[PDB]
């Protein structure tokens, strides 16, 4: 008899306060945790 | 497994032979197997700008 359990879970929840350009940091913590240099480049402009 | 012979012979033749032989065996067998697996993923998202 052989039994194996799974179980993981990750959550995250970004905070950018850019108005449009606040989503897109707080939508690409989907399975991406680090930001992206171009996205924050673009958040910073905003 | 069971075997038994038997004889007897006197002269006055006369002669006399019995053998039995009796042979059983019984063999048995049962397999059972059950196998069961589940798996759920739950992914809940909210997002307000
Ligand atoms: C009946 O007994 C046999 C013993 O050889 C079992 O056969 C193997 O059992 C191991 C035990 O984990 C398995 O990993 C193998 O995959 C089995 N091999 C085969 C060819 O079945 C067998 O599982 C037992 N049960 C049955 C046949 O229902």
């Amino acid at each position: 008899a052989a039994s194996g359990t799974q179980n993981n879970v990750l959550r995250g929840e970004p905070f950018i306060r850019g108005a449009g350009f606040i989503s897109g940091l707080s939508y690409l913590e989907l399975d991406n945790p680090a930001g992206n240099k171009r996205r924050y480049s673009a958040w910073a402009e905003s | 497994k069971s075997g038994f012979s038997f004889g007897f012979k006197i002269p006055g033749i006369f002669e006399l032979g019995i053998s039995s032989q009796s042979d059983r065996g019984k063999h048995y067998i049962r397999r059972t197997k059950r196998f069961s697996h589940t798996k759920s993923v739950f992914l809940h998202a909210r997002s307000d700008l």
